């Protein structure tokens, strides 16, 4: 049995890591949580510490208010009976206001003004959380890459329940919160628009999703192949190239006729991924605003 | 048509994106060489990028890439054929020479620093408050080689401090000297630690570290290169 | 044409088949036994597809398609323009993919690295073989497989999907998607992190893996670690493709009905089902 490095063979533990300081305000950073021997076998064993600020609490608040506002309504539908609640859990839905209410806030609670409430709560919670991904990096003096990549996911999310329903003139065009319900909205969207497969952006969105899975499978497997040369320490192979970096590049050169660099591969990474929700956000935004039917469009445009 | 515009606009963006991504990935190994080390004629459609310079932490200098490409070591290979595209046979002992699967890059002769400027890797005796938290503790386990002979015993675990993980097993030999075995190349069992990559006669060959409180980027590469190479090279003495 | 460091690694050996014979390079490409096999399976396979494009009377990759032998031919053979072609092409394909993975194993052996990559490749080959082989043979017709053509295979998807209703209701499919949707999130992060640290704010020193662990603990209160995230995205990836093959192998075989209806087992559990109120009450 040759050892493949998928699971840690022997864990070690040492003093809880409180982490680098730099310009971070340490008054807002919590204390260390427990150590999971379970987690240990795969990644780190150390939970925490977690930084929680004025913005970190705002986010963490709204995000729950968003999660409650829905489940309150999910209880309402259950008739406040836990057995039904559990049973019907995927069938519950909080739905956007009826089209007759257009873009107003006038729509009553049981008619979807309760939707708007939770939606607001979401909107606050997400951007405030995007606030974090920029700020935590600024504090450590690192790149904003996480902030920008996040922004890419936010894109599709803004298109879906915000930007598009505004351009379509009503909130009813938005996505309902519920497990089976939003699944239907997705499928329903396809039919309404003439088989979304004919949208050239879904064409690409799906390619990048597929490619994200292909590349991270390549990358991940690769680093694990060269981990015996300490491949996982990518940054110090960036500053000083190890045989790990060479053997990596060379597998792929010899296989596919070209290759990457240890900093380079991560640019392939960040992009291939980002472009999923990047493209796919456009594809949606264009649907119903500009192109009503993707089949139809597909006959007149290439 | 708006969408038709968007999508055209995208295919043009994506071409330039692939250009940028490819040029960026040319910051090492390029310009290409012929087998004799002279710059090759055909470099491909992609130009070298305008160079960048990294500021290494803790006064370690800088790195500018792309840059002058030299191996900074002697290569123990000679051509096996009269034309391009053929294997290059080692002249000497490829393990000792450091070629093929035993190849090593000549990287800095200083150890890797953690965020605070202390060495990333210390043996666990010198690691303060570091202890095995799970799995079988290998320390004191006899080490067997692919030829199923005892190569000596495990006298410590060299651990990565900031990632809190094992890296090497320091192994003591017959003559009482120790070598570092990469963790990824050892299978710690119930009754022993097993190394498939090397037979026992090859252990004494494992490149040695100078200050044995620490190990350096160059010394890791020499040891990791060495042990990995043994797979191909120790093949005659490997049973099973 | 080699890379500045390439030559030292170009020693002989590692071959599974044939010894020193095919062991050499063409440009950057390594050859090996299986380099040739791949070529041949790909060559043939392309030629058949090229010659299957004539029988249809087009060269238009948008138009060109090779359909499986119809349900009538079952699991047996079929005439060439009648779906025999697709059958051999699949043999050529399955050949050239497996010749590829094995060529990748021979490159692993020369570079003294782990087999992790062609191991992971095999998960994509298995998804494919599910679709063109394991599913059809369990269902008894090569016609159940997807046809080879750009849109025409996407037709196959939308038709195969809606046969079972909204396909979203396949639970194994929901699981597969959760992996695909996660993995892309894990790719976006992993890339954004490593890049942020190697490309910090103006004039600052290259950050350290310690800053990486810090940024995440600062963020979500945990960091999986660098050996972790690699195991992670590799798992999230193979996971994704595993449940993808799984979702499709149960479909049409052990479950042929409308997928949404499958979820009644939960609703119709005795300790709720007849309680008034709710959605299904
Ligand atoms: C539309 C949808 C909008 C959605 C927004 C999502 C944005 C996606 C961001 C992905 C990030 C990866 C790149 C790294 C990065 O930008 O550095 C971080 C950096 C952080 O600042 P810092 O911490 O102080 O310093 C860190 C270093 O500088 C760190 O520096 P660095 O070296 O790591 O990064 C350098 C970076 C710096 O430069 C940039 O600012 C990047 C610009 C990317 C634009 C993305 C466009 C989206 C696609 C749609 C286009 C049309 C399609 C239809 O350069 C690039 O990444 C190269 C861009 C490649 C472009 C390809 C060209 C194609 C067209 C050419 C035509 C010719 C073809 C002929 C045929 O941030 C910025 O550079 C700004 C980015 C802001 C993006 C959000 C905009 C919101 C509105
Ligand atoms: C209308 C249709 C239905 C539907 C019906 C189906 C059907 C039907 C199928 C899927 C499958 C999938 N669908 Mg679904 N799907 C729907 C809705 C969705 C939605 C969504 C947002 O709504 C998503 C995200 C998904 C996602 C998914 C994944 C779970 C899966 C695709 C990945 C995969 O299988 O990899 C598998 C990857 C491969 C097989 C890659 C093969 C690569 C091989 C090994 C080598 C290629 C070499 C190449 C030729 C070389 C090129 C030569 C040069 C070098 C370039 N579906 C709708 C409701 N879905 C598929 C699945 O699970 O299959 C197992 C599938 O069959
Ligand atoms: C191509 C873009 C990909 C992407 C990228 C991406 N996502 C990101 C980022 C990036 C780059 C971040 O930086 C950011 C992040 O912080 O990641 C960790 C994030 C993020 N992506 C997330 C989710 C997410 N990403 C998705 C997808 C994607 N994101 C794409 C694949 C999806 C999908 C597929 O739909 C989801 C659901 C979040 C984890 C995070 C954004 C955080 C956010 O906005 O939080 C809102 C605020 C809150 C306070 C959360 C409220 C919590 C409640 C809703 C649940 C409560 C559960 C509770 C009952 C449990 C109790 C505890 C138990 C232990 C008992
Ligand atoms: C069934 C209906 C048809 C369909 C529809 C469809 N697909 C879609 C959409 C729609 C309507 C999108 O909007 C989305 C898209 O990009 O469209 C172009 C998408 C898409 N279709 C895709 C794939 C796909 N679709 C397919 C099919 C189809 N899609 C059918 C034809 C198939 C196949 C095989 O048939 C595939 C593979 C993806 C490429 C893309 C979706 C990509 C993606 O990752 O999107 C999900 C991510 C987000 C919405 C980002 C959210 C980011 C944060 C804001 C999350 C915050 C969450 C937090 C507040 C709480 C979380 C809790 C805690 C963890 C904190
Ligand atoms: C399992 C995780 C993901 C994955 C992993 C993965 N893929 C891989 C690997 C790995 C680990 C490799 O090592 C290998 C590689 O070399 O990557 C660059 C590869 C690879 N994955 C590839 C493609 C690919 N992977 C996909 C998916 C995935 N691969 C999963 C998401 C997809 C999708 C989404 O559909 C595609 C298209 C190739 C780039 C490469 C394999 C190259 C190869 O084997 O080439 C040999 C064959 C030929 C050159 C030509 C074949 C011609 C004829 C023999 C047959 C004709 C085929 C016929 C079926 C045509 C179909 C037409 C379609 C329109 C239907
Ligand atoms: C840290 O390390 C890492 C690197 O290195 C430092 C890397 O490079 C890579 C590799 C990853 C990249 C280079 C990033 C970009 C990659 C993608 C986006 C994946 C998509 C790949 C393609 C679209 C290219 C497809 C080409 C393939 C698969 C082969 C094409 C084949 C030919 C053109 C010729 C075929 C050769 C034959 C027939 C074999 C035998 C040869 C004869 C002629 C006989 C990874 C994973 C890695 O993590
Ligand atoms: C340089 O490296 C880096 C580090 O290290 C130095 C890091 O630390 C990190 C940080 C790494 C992390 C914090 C992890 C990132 C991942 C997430 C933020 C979320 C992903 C969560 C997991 C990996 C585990 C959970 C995975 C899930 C939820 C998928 C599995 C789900 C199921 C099996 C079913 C779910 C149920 C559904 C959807 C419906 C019910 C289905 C029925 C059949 C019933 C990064 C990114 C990194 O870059
Ligand atoms: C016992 O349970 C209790 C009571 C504790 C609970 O609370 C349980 C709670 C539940 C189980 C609820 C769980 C909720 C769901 C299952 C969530 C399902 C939701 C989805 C699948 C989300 C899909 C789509 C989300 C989208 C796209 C949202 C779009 C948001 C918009 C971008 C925001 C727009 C904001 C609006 C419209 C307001 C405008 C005002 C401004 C100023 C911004
Ligand atoms: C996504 C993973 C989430 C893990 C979050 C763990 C947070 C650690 C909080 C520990 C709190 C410790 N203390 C002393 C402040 O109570
Ligand atoms: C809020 C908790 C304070 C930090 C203390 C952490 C202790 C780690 C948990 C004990 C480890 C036991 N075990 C079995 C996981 O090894
Ligand atoms: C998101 C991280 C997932 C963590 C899952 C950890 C799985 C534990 C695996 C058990 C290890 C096998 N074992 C005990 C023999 O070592
Ligand atoms: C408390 C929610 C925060 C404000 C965001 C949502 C606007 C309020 C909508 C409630 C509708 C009330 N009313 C009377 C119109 O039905
Ligand atoms: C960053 C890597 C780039 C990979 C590019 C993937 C190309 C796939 C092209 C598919 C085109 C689909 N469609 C519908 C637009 O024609
Ligand atoms: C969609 C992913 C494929 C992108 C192709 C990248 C460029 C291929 C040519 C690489 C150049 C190789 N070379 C000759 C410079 O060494
Ligand atoms: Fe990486
Ligand atoms: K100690």
């Amino acid at each position: 049995a040759e050892y493949q490095n998928i699971f840690t063979q022997v864990q070690v533990r040492g003093p809880a890591d409180l982490g680098m300081t730099e310009d971070v305000n340490l008054a807002n950073r919590s204390g260390v949580g427990p150590f999971s021997t379970l987690l240990g076998w795969f990644g780190n064993a150390q939970l925490g510490p977690i930084y929680l600020g004025s913005l970190g609490v705002l986010s963490l608040f709204s995000g729950l208010m968003w999660f409650f506002t829905i489940g309150i309504w999910f209880w309402y539908q259950a008739g406040w009976n836990p057995a039904v609640f559990l049973r019907d859990l995927f069938f519950f839905s909080l739905e956007p206001p009826a089209p007759e209410y257009g873009l107003s806030f006038a729509a009553p609670l049981k008619e979807g003004g309760l939707w708007l409430i939770a939606s607001f709560f979401m909107f606050v919670a997400v951007w405030s959380w995007w606030g974090r991904t920029y700020l935590r990096a600024q504090a450590l003096g690192m790149g904003k890459h996480t902030a920008w990549a996040f922004l890419s996911a936010i894109w599709l999310w803004m298109v879906l329940g915000f930007i598009r329903p505004i351009l379509m003139g009503s909130w009813s065009e938005a996505v309902p919160y519920g497990i089976f319900s939003h699944l239907d909205w997705t499928n329903n969207f396809s039919l309404v628009h003439g088989n979304h497969f004919y949208n050239p952006f879904l064409g690409l969105s799906i390619a990048f999703l597929y490619g994200s899975a292909l590349l991270f499978a390549m990358h991940g497997a690769t680093i694990l192949a060269v981990s015996r040369f300490g491949g996982e320490r990518e940054l110090e192979q960036i500053a000083d190239r190890g045989t790990a970096a060479e053997r990596a590049a060379l597998f792929w050169r010899w296989t596919m006729g070209f290759n990457a660099t240890m900093e380079g591969i991560h640019r392939w990474a960040i992009w291939m991924a980002v472009l999923v929700t990047l493209t796919g956000g456009i594809g949606i935004l264009l649907s119903g605003t500009v192109v009503d039917n993707w089949y139809v469009w597909g006959q007149n445009h290439g | 048509d708006l969408a038709s515009l968007a999508i055209y606009s995208f295919w043009i963006f994506l071409a330039g994106l692939i250009y940028y991504l490819q040029t960026e990935n040319m910051r090492e190994g390029y310009p290409l060489e012929n087998e004799d080390g002279t710059p090759a004629a055909n470099q491909g459609p992609f130009p070298l990028p305008k160079p960048k310079t990294f500021i290494l932490p803790h006064g370690r200098g800088t790195l500018t890439v792309p840059g002058p490409e030299s191996e900074d070591r002697p290569i123990a290979l000679a051509r096996t054929a009269v034309s391009e595209g053929f294997p290059h046979a080692p002249t000497g002992d490829p393990m000792k020479d450091g070629v093929g699967p035993a190849s090593w890059v000549a990287r800095r002769d200083l150890p890797e620093l953690d965020g605070h400027g202390h060495n990333k890797i210390k043996p666990m005796k010198a690691a303060a408050g570091f202890h095995v938290s799970a799995g079988k503790n290998p320390i004191g386990l006899p080490v067997r080689g692919c030829d199923l002979e005892i190569a000596g015993k495990v006298v410590d675990i060299w651990v990565d401090i900031p990632e809190q993980m094992a890296r090497f097993l320091e192994v003591e030999l017959k003559d009482g000297s120790t070598r570092l075995l990469p963790m990824q190349m050892v299978k710690v069992q119930s009754n022993r630690v097993h190394v498939n990559a090397l037979s026992s006669d090859l252990f004494a060959g494992i490149p040695t570290i100078k200050s044995p409180t620490e190990v350096t980027l160059l010394e890791e590469d020499k040891i990791c290169g060495y042990v990995a190479g043994g797979l191909m090279y120790a093949a005659p003495k490997r049973k099973s | 044409a080699l890379l500045s460091f390439e030559r030292k690694y170009r020693v002989p050996g590692g071959t599974l088949v044939g010894g020193n014979l095919f062991d050499f390079w063409v440009g950057p490409f390594y050859v090996g036994f299986f380099g040739v096999a791949t070529f041949f399976f790909a060559a043939l396979g392309i030629i058949l597809i090229a010659w299957s494009a004539v029988l249809q009377g087009t060269w238009n990759p948008q138009l060109i398609s090779v359909y499986p032998p119809a349900l009538e031919y079952g699991l047996g053979g079929a005439p060439l323009a009648k779906g025999g072609l697709w059958q051999i092409i699949t043999i050529c394909a399955t050949g050239a993919f497996v010749s590829w993975a094995l060529r990748e194993v021979e490159i692993c052996r020369k570079l003294g690295i782990g087999y992790h990559i062609p191991f992971a490749f095999a998960f994509a080959i298995l998804a494919y073989l599910t679709l063109v082989l394991f599913r059809p043979v369990m269902m008894g017709a090569w016609g159940y497989a997807f046809p080879y053509g750009i849109w025409t295979h996407l037709d196959w998807v939308s038709n195969t999907g809606y046969t079972y209703g909204n396909f979203h209701y396949n639970p194994a499919h929901m699981i597969a998607i959760t992996f695909f949707f996660t993995n892309a999130l894990a790719l976006a992060l992993h890339g954004a992190l490593v890049l942020s640290a190697a490309n910090p704010e103006k004039g600052k020193e290259m950050r350290t893996p310690d800053h990486e662990d810090t940024f995440f603990r600062d963020l979500v209160g945990y960091s999986i670690g660098t050996l972790g995230i690699h195991r992670l995205g590799l798992l999230l990836s193979l996971s994704a493709v595993f449940f993808s093959a799984l979702c499709m192998i149960i479909t049409g075989t052990i479950w042929f009905d409308q997928w949404v209806d499958w979820w009644q087992w939960w609703v119709k559990l005795p300790w709720w089902a007849n309680i008034p109120g709710g959605i299904n009450g």
